[PDB]
């Protein structure tokens, strides 16, 4: 019982709280897909507007 | 792996970087080719004269 | 002076010799060996008429080698370790399955 | 210990490249004054950039 | 059992890594993309 309680407080101090890591996740993926669109669209546009 | 993987940080082609930079020296290219053909305006005009 | 097509050339020439770069980065990408290659830009050289902001243009100053000795050379001895121990620990391996049962 | 050797050819790998450039700057105050005393005011600015 | 030992350690030459494999292989799909529009490009010039 005293090992149980152990390995509990172990993993105390290391988790993955799986939910928590993959929402942000997802969060942290619509955010990266965003920025390179914005990188991509708007420096597009620009250049063939300013040259011309 | 790991040394492996800390000498590719730094060698490794990265292929973000890179990629943003195709763009962006496309779009000097074109500011080059351009400008050419504004100068060749300029001599135009004075050619007509 | 021929300075007006001779900047756009330049510029051009230079911008062309960029893009082989740039791609060379990209072909080889997934090849071991490989380092990444980057590029050196200039004025160019001083046919400065009289003086004064007279620059005549630009060009490519070569390209660099992002490389490295003391930790490339320190990567020999960890791969012959790799091997060497590996090996040590995949011979034995090749004899205990044997003779454990 | 291989680490902190590494780190010791670092520094002779800075030092390195540090005498070449003050060589150049050397050679950039030449020309940039050469330039200067023939300019009467007007100037390289490819040299001042370098510089 | 010595048969069995002797057919796994088989495997260990000749066998292949699904894994490793195909991970390789969409890479280098990555990168035959990227060779292309990268060909497409420069041709557009």
């Amino acid at each position: 019982d005293r090992a149980l309680g152990q390995k509990l407080q172990m993993s105390n101090l290391v988790d993955v709280d799986w939910n928590s890591v993959i929402s942000s996740y997802v969060m942290q993926q619509a955010a990266l897909q965003a920025s390179y669109k914005t990188f991509t669209d708007m420096q597009g546009m620009s250049l063939f507007q300013l040259n011309r | 792996k790991q040394l492996y993987k800390q000498q590719q940080s730094v060698s490794g082609v990265n292929l973000d970087e890179e990629y943003g930079n195709l763009q962006r020296y496309q779009q000097y290219y074109l500011a080059n080719a351009q400008v050419l053909q504004t100068a060749n305006a300029l001599f135009d005009a004075l050619l007509n004269i | 002076m021929s300075s007006l097509i001779n900047h756009a050339m330049s510029g051009l020439n230079a911008a062309q010799a960029a893009l082989n770069t740039v791609s060379n980065n990209i072909n080889n990408y997934n090849v071991a060996g490989y380092t990444r290659q980057t590029t050196i830009l200039a004025q160019a050289n001083s046919t400065l008429g009289a003086g004064g902001w007279i620059g005549n243009g630009v060009y490519v100053s070569g390209v660099q080698r992002e490389y490295d000795a003391f930790i490339t050379n320190q990567l020999r001895g960890a791969q012959n370790q790799s091997s060497g121990l590996t090996t040590r620990y995949e011979q034995m391996s090749k004899i205990d399955n044997l003779l454990a049962d | 210990r291989d680490q902190d050797k590494q780190v010791n050819i670092a520094i002779g790998s800075s030092v390195a490249q540090i005498n070449n450039y003050a060589k150049q700057i050397a050679n950039l105050n030449d020309q940039i004054s050469r330039m200067t005393g023939v300019g009467a005011g007007a100037s390289p600015n490819d040299l001042l950039d370098q510089r």
